[PDB]
């Protein structure tokens, strides 16, 4: 009786609970996809600079 | 000329055996390098995407005139013989050059330029007060348009 009423009072206080968590999963997955992709795009553009070598050639 | 971007420039197309260098060289004020690059790369893109019949006709006519008047007197003709036999394996007669030139229309210039210029990684060399000379990424992004 206590377990059930608590579960209801949880839903009372936070109806969004189930939707919230559905969105959480979809966020975690998209971020799982986009973060390493955007990170790869970053390293790609920056690779011109990461590779570069300098030389000082006074006369 | 009107904006005094550069002191000089030329397009080239250097040929070697299985490869070459196709582009341009310019000499300019230290404040003009970015603008020169922009207009030059802009031209490459315009020819790739949208070259007109009349301007290609002009280019044809320039080239016809170029190689007919370069071969004047014995030294340039001797050299043309010497080197053509090495590079092509034969001298290509002026009548054959003309046939290849007449074959080129606006459609050809587009398709040919797009092969070598459009969305391709260039080689850049800069010397002197080159603080303005665009970053490679900016140069490389300047090798395409977001429209065509
Ligand atoms: C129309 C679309 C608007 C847009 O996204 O432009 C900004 C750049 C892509 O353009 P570019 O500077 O690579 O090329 C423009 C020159 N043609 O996007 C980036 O941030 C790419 C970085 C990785």
């Amino acid at each position: 009786v206590a377990k059930d009423v608590c579960t209801f009072l949880r839903w009372a206080a936070e109806p969004e609970h189930d939707h919230r968590k559905r969105m959480g999963l979809k966020m975690l997955l998209m971020m799982g996809l986009l973060l390493p992709l955007v990170y790869a795009m970053k390293r790609h553009k920056w690779s011109v600079l990461k590779s570069r070598k300098l030389a000082y050639r006074p006369p | 000329a009107t904006n005094k971007l550069c002191q000089s420039f030329q397009t080239f197309n250097i040929c070697y055996a299985d490869t070459g260098l196709l582009g341009a060289h310019f000499v300019c004020d230290h404040m003009s390098i970015d603008d020169m690059m922009f207009v030059l790369q802009g031209q490459w893109m315009r020819l790739c995407t949208s070259a007109t019949e009349s301007e290609v006709l002009r280019g044809k006519n320039l080239l016809r005139n170029a190689l007919v008047s370069h071969l004047d007197g014995t030294t340039p003709v001797c050299e043309d013989i010497g080197r053509s036999l090495l590079t092509y394996g034969r001298r290509i007669p002026l009548a054959e050059w003309e046939s290849r030139i007449a074959e080129v229309d606006a459609r050809v210039v587009r398709e040919v330029c797009s092969k070598y210029f459009y969305d391709q990684c260039p080689a850049v060399a800069g010397f002197g007060p080159i603080e303005q000379l665009p970053d490679y990424n900016r140069i490389r992004s300047g090798m395409f348009w977001l429209r065509f």
